[PDB]
């Protein structure tokens, strides 16, 4: 009782200076049923995280019926096969075009200056196919 | 399946008693070449009904299993059709489950009678 | 608060059935309600979804997110959830709920939601200051101007604008209460629709010719060899009619119906035709599904398709890729339409500015029988591209020429059909005049006494919208201006006062609706609305399959169904009538003791053709009777496909699924009627802003704002995506305006001035552009021509401008996605 | 040339509007031919619909060609003329009685997409008839 | 008798190899509705020929033999037809006498199969 909040997990994704610019990482996060994307965009964006503020993480479930989105890099995109849903990387999941009522979920990164570690501690938005983003 | 071959107007018609039980229900059974049909027309069939639209109940007695094609001696094929007698005193023309199906019950090369003795 | 969770529905929640409120296609709901402090369990048999949440649901497996969700607070005081989701089982869309649908729970009423701004009773404009006022005082105000005008002016004096279409602000019970009132009780003939300036149809030339518009079933795009869309964006304008029918056809997944429907007929690979100048969207889309090698973009010049039709017909008549049997038989006037329609491929081509290879492509498609022998079945879909098009009459005319040559109407995977907009409901007594009549221009020149919009909104959607809001806020501010010399005035001496205004120019105006809307810059008085889930509500779809969403909450404070405002009105005028004396008056207003909207459906739908009815038009006919709420509860949402062929307990309602299976037309002979198609180029009122001006001004849908945002105004998401409506412009265009995405432009002409955000779009062709339509910021009609066809449909889709800079909105780059709308 | 005759495809009902064990009139092929459709409730060999269910059956007696009755209770067509009684549950099997066929089967086609029960041919010749299609 | 029942041209197609001899022969299979056939036109049968004018020699290997009427464990019944293929390198379109009544001597209850084990 008392808590309003879900139980988060605290999961290292990597240090941020491996990131390639516009080159995906994959995890899971809050467990191995929900996969995830890392990218540094490779220019500052609101929210972004790392020393050049341009690391962002998703949930790749489409928010509209629960397929994995892919990853354009040409676009910097998230576009799913269902019903052509496609989100901006680079907007926080906006909806460019489709039939999902919900941004693509953002993963939650701090990132550490002391050791350069990326750890993912949240989501933003609700994972497709679940009550709740902890099950 | 789904159709009769009709018996023609001029079909032959022999008597013949029910094989079965006691009662001895009579019976017609009509026989024609196999290439010939009767038409629909009451006065076009052997029957006398009227195929043209549906018949009411208790007007015939007529199924599948009341027609054959038998293969003679003489290698010719002829339709037969097995069928109660309506103005037979005994059974008024009634037909039961077991003499109804005398008709599949005459021997022929590839049905019912295939295992008869040669 | 609380994004990352939800509230399941318990196992036993209440569940009732909701037709989705918006498009056409209308998809199948579910509203779950619950009380607030109740949940359902993770375990798929303690929750009312049936799904299992202990663990990652698969793909497909639920539609449902937190804007499918939200808490009402009713009458009583007590706070339930609500759960809009769509239902796996209607055939509709089979599950699929588009993002507009997907947000009615978010667009119910509640107190601090979206909805928080809905009308809760009457809004009164009391000559410089917007108050509250009593139902009563309205009533008294209304009916007393309406009484006062028939009284000294007749019926002439009183004008509505009001919804004829289906679904949330329209409806069986809705389009009877109103038309009863406008059209039997009030008897006025200046009345126009929610879409056009006149009592019209979109439809003239295929009624006229034997072939209602909606003519087939959704099934029919299952078992199509070949689908033309025709000045129509299905994927965004008709999303799970595309997704749900159309999509499973280019896949491949319905071919094994065809094969078992038609045993001894060659099904290919299916097909789609896109005519329309723009490359959607939904041109995309079947690209990258089908391949491009079964996808033709006819992308023919701006109101040219009269053109491209009368290029085809004479193509496949000197083929001879027609069916002269259905012809002789079944039609009549053929050969004359051959002779007036006459257009080479060349002419054709040179007009069109498609090439020749693909004219010739898309009748071999389409016309040129199989290996098996018969004709393709091609389906032939029609919207606004050509509704709102060069001149809407002749186009129809062509087109169905077309059709009716190849026997695409009447057999299964064909028909020509419009999409449609809103969902159908009609049912109205025969318009009471004996002329169309161009109600914008009676008000722009000072005619009328009262105008009331009944939900609908022209300060948006109004063709040369411009100078209707320039001409109505200047009348208003005349009636605003008298009516603030008053105090102390009686609600009758103010009917005088408002009555005098109008006399030297004044228009009192009243708007019912949901919301204030811009209708409110002029309104003088507002009337709260109810839209459905607050009400019962029937309503049909582009295949007429009728359904009934159930009322499951109440309405804000004193909201009204529309068919009970309509009530209300009437009993009000019959009363001063009786009052004053005057019984024969008093007479015309009787048959409005309504107590609930069933009641309107009783009145007008069931009572269609029935002995001792009056003349009532009815797209349920005279098997209307057959239907009623409780049999629609038990047919789910699937209803029936109109019209009702029987009812019996055991059966319940067996409908209709094609019209003209038997080759018997809606004409005087019983035959389809051919109509000559004359290509007279471009009206000469736009004509002349094309040679003045730059650039194309095309306009339409978007995928994610329903209509006039009416909505989508108050949603956070909504406006952080479309804070201002956008112009689709070529990046060639832009670079040499120095423009680009979230640059604000004006967009002009001699029509009128507007606004927009530059919207860089790669496929837009140089000197065209695509505008919003109807959106609250930046308004796309003000530079719409006032030009009709012969039954005043305006060619909204027919006007060029010049586009200036303003400049550049820095928060607009910051927050919207200037990305490619285009999937690929 | 043709070997098959020419049945026409009529709609009898959507599949969702049958309540279980609750019989549908309808006359196929044409307006002569009483015909019923149930939904037994339970799968059977051959049956159509969401549940695998839902038969069909000419009514007339195969004997001599009174109408027979659907009981609710056994799930059988009992014809009043000679007690034949026939098992809506098998395919039409005589259970009892003195025909020689068993009751034809109306064929429905089901489409999941409609939700559709179209009647579309007979399995078995109808009582009183030279053709099912007259 | 004197007519067969064409394949619809949407009729369902299996492969099968001879039941008998070493050779291994090449067959389709034919598999559609009792109440549904193929057009004589070459395009409206499965057999793609023309049935609307005499074959000439070698144009096709069809008689009543290679086809029958199957009745499945759903109780439906179904038309086969069991044909040798022309583009297998075996045969060439050939059938033996043997392996040219595959279809009689497929299960039936009425026909050559009829005393199969149940
Ligand atoms: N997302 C969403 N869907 C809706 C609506 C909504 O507001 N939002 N509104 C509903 C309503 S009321 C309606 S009426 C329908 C309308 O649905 P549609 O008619 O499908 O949509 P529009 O965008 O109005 O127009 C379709 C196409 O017409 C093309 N066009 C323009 N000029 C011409 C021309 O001369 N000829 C041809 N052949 N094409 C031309 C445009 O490029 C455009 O892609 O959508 C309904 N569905
Ligand atoms: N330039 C240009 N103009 C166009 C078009 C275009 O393509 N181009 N499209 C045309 C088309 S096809 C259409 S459909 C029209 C749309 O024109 P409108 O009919 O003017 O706009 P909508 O948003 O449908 O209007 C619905 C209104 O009713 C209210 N409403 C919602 N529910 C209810 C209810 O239950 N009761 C009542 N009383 N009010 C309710 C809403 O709040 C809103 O104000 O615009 C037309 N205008
Ligand atoms: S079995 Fe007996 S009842 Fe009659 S038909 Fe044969 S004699
Ligand atoms: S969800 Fe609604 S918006 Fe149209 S596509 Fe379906 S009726
Ligand atoms: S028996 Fe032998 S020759 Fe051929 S058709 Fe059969 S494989
Ligand atoms: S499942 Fe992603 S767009 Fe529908
Ligand atoms: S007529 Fe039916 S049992 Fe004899
Ligand atoms: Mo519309
Ligand atoms: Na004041
Ligand atoms: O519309």
């Amino acid at each position: 009782a008392g808590r309003t909040t879900l139980q988060y997990p605290a999961t290292q994704v990597s240090v941020a200076k491996n990131l390639k610019a516009n080159e995906p990482v994959s995890f899971t996060y809050p467990d191995t049923s929900s996969p995830c994307v890392a990218v540094k965009l490779g220019s500052p964006v609101p929210g972004g995280v790392g020393p050049n503020n341009d690391i962002v993480a998703y949930s790749v479930l489409c928010t509209h019926m629960g397929f994995p989105t892919s990853y354009d890099k040409s676009s910097k995109t998230f576009k799913c096969p269902g019903h052509f849903t496609e989100f901006d990387a680079e907007k926080a999941g906006q909806m460019i075009c489709g039939q999902a009522t919900e941004n693509l979920p953002r993963v939650l990164l701090r990132y550490d200056e002391a050791s350069d570690a990326l750890t993912a501690v949240g989501v933003d938005g609700l994972i497709y196919g679940r009550q709740a983003n902890v099950i | 399946n789904d159709r009769i071959t009709l018996p023609p107007a001029n079909a032959q018609r022999t008597n013949m008693t029910c094989h079965f039980c006691i009662v001895g229900c009579g019976y017609h059974v009509y026989k024609w070449p196999e290439l010939q049909e009767g038409g629909r027309a009451p006065e076009q069939n052997a029957l006398g009904l009227d195929f043209r639209k549906q018949l009411p109940p208790l007007a015939v007695t007529l199924t599948p299993a009341m027609t054959n094609v038998v293969t003679e001696h003489n290698g010719r094929r002829y339709n037969i059709m097995v069928v109660p007698d309506k103005a037979c005193v005994v059974n008024s023309g009634l037909s039961s489950t077991r003499g109804g199906k005398m008709a599949s019950y005459m021997y022929t090369p590839t049905g019912d009678g295939k295992q008869r003795l040669k | 608060a609380a994004n990352d969770r939800i509230t399941l529905p318990p196992a036993n929640a209440q569940r009732t059935n909701m037709t989705c409120h918006f498009c056409i296609v209308g998809c199948g709901y579910h509203v779950y309600k619950w009380p607030e402090l109740q949940e359902g369990g993770r375990a798929p048999e303690q929750n009312a979804l049936g799904l299992d949440f202990r663990k990652q649901l698969p793909p497909l497996a639920v539609t449902l997110t937190p804007a499918m969700t939200n808490v009402v607070t009713e009458h009583n005081g007590r706070r339930y959830n609500i759960m809009v989701v769509p239902d796996k089982a209607c055939v509709v869309n089979s599950g699929l709920s588009s993002t507009r649908g997907g947000k009615m729970a978010s667009y119910m009423y509640t107190p601090t939601g979206d909805g928080k701004q809905r009308l809760k009773a009457p809004r009164l404009y009391a000559a410089d200051q917007w108050v509250d006022t009593t139902w009563d005082h309205a009533m008294a105000l209304y009916a007393g101007l309406i009484k006062k005008t028939l009284d000294k002016d007749g019926p002439q004096g009183v004008f509505f604008s009001c919804f004829d279409h289906g679904g949330a602000g329209g409806g069986f019970e809705n389009t009877w209460g109103t038309g009863k009132l406008m059209f039997s009780a009030i008897q006025t003939p200046m009345v126009r629709i929610h879409n056009r300036p006149a009592y019209n149809s979109e439809c003239h030339a295929t009624r006229e010719m034997g072939i209602g518009e909606l003519n087939n079933a959704y099934e029919d795009a299952q078992l199509a060899d070949v689908i033309w869309s025709i000045g129509n964006n299905p994927y965004e304008s008709q999303t799970n009619y595309f997704l749900n029918h159309w999509l499973p056809n280019l896949q491949g997944a319905t071919t094994s119906k065809k094969k078992e429907r038609f045993p001894n007929e060659n099904f290919p690979q299916a097909r789609i035709i896109f005519v329309d100048p723009r490359e959607t969207p939904s041109v995309a889309i079947a690209r990258h599904v089908a391949g491009n090698d079964r996808v033709l973009h006819l992308a023919i010049e701006p109101g040219t398709d009269t053109a491209l039709f009368n290029g085809l017909f004479t193509y496949v008549v000197e083929q001879g890729w027609i069916d002269k049997p259905f012809i002789e038989a079944h039609t009549k006037g053929f050969d004359d339409a051959v002779k007036t329609n006459r257009l080479s491929l060349d002419e054709c081509s040179n007009i069109t500015g498609v090439p020749v290879d693909m004219l010739k492509r898309a009748a071999e498609w389409s016309y040129k029988p199989k290996a098996s022998g018969q004709a393709p079945r091609t389906m032939h879909a029609y919207e606004k591209g050509i509704i709102w098009g060069n001149d809407n009459y002749v186009i129809q005319s062509a087109l169905l020429d077309l059709v009716i040559a190849t026997h695409n109407v009447g057999r299964r995977g064909t028909g020509c059909v419009r999409m449609g907009g809103h969902q159908e409901g009609y049912t109205r007594p025969p318009y009471p005049g004996d002329k169309k009549i161009y109600i914008d221009q009676e008000l722009i020149k000072g005619k009328g006494r009262i105008m009331t919009w009944w939900g609908c909104n022209n300060f948006q959607t109004s063709n040369n919208a411009q100078a209707l809001r320039e001409a109505i806020l200047q009348r208003s501010a005349i009636v605003k201006q008298a009516m603030q010399k008053a105090r102390g005035a009686t609600t009758e001496e103010m009917v005088d006062v408002i009555y005098e205004a109008t006399q030297n120019g004044g228009l009192f105006v009243t708007s019912i609706n949901l919301y204030p809307t811009k209708l409110a810059e002029a309104a003088h008085l507002m009337l709260p609305a109810a839209h459905p889930g607050e009400m019962n509500l029937t309503s049909m779809n582009g295949e007429r399959r009728i359904r009934l969403s159930e009322k499951f909450m109440d309405p804000p404070g004193t909201a009204m169904a529309d068919c009970l405002i309509a009530a209300r009105i009437a009993n009000a005028l019959r009363d001063m009538y009786q009052k004053d004396g005057k019984a024969e008056m008093a007479a015309q207003f009787e048959g409005f003791d309504w107590k609930t909207e069933e009641d309107a459906f009783n009145d007008g739908f069931r009572r269609a053709g029935q002995p001792g009815a009056p003349a009532i038009d009815s797209q349920g006919g005279s098997t209307g009777h057959l239907v009623t709420y409780d049999r629609l509860r038990k047919s789910g949402n699937n209803g029936v496909q109109l019209p009702v062929v029987s009812w019996d307990e055991s059966k319940g309602l067996v409908g209709t699924e094609m019209l003209y299976t038997e080759g018997k037309f809606d004409t005087d002979d019983g035959k389809a009627h051919f109509k000559p198609a004359p290509w007279n180029g471009l009206p000469a009122t736009v004509q002349q802003q094309k040679d003045k001006y730059r650039f194309w001004l095309n306009n339409g849908r978007n995928n994610e704002v329903w209509q006039t945002a009416y909505h989508d105004q108050y949603n956070s998401l909504m406006q952080e995506r479309y804070p201002m409506a956008y112009i689709e412009m070529n990046p060639d265009d832009c670079k040499q305006l120095d423009v680009t995405g979230g640059d604000i432009v004006e967009v002009y002409n001699d029509f009128g001035s507007t606004f927009a955000m530059v919207y860089p779009v790669a496929e837009i062709k140089r000197g065209q552009t695509f505008m919003l339509f109807g959106y609250v910021n930046g308004i796309q009609g003000d530079v719409t021509t006032d030009w009709t066809d012969r039954n005043i449909i305006p060619y909204y889709k027919g006007t060029w401008g010049d586009i200036r800079k303003v400049g550049s909105m820095e928060e607009f780059k910051r927050t919207v996605s200037f990305k490619s709308r285009r999937f690929a």
